[PDB]
């Protein structure tokens, strides 16, 4: 598709002719993945009274 | 023969290409441009197609195999 190119996504292109061999699924930086999984707390996520 | 010859240039006009910026013309034949590859080039402008709306400032593409401004 022509939808396998959209700004910011990864593409593999041939070196010698610069035509699209394939779609390359975008990298996921491990740093963003750490931020999603981790909770820096050790306190309740329901309530803290008076706050 | 002219129809067979034009075919041959079209292929070159197309990818592979490397982009630059076209600064200014020092000749209708040949012109000075700057690449994103880190080289300033003197590249030839392809004939039997316009080279006279080539001349203003614009983004431009240079062929990878031939090192010309197709």
């Amino acid at each position: 598709d022509k939808s396998k190119l959209k700004p910011g996504t990864r593409v593999a292109l041939d070196m010698t002719t610069l035509t699209i061999m394939r779609y390359l699924p975008r990298e996921v930086d491990p740093l963003v993945y750490n931020m999603s999984h981790e909770d820096p707390g050790n306190v309740s996520y329901s309530e803290i009274g008076g706050l | 023969e002219f129809l067979h010859a034009q075919e041959e240039v079209k292929r070159i006009q197309s990818i592979p290409l490397v982009i630059g910026q076209f600064l200014e013309a020092v000749d209708q034949n040949t012109a000075i441009v700057g690449s994103t590859t880190g080289s300033n080039y003197y590249v030839r402008i392809l004939s039997t197609i316009d080279r006279e709306l080539l001349k203003p400032n614009a983004s431009v593409a240079l062929h990878k195999h031939s090192n010309a401004l197709v």
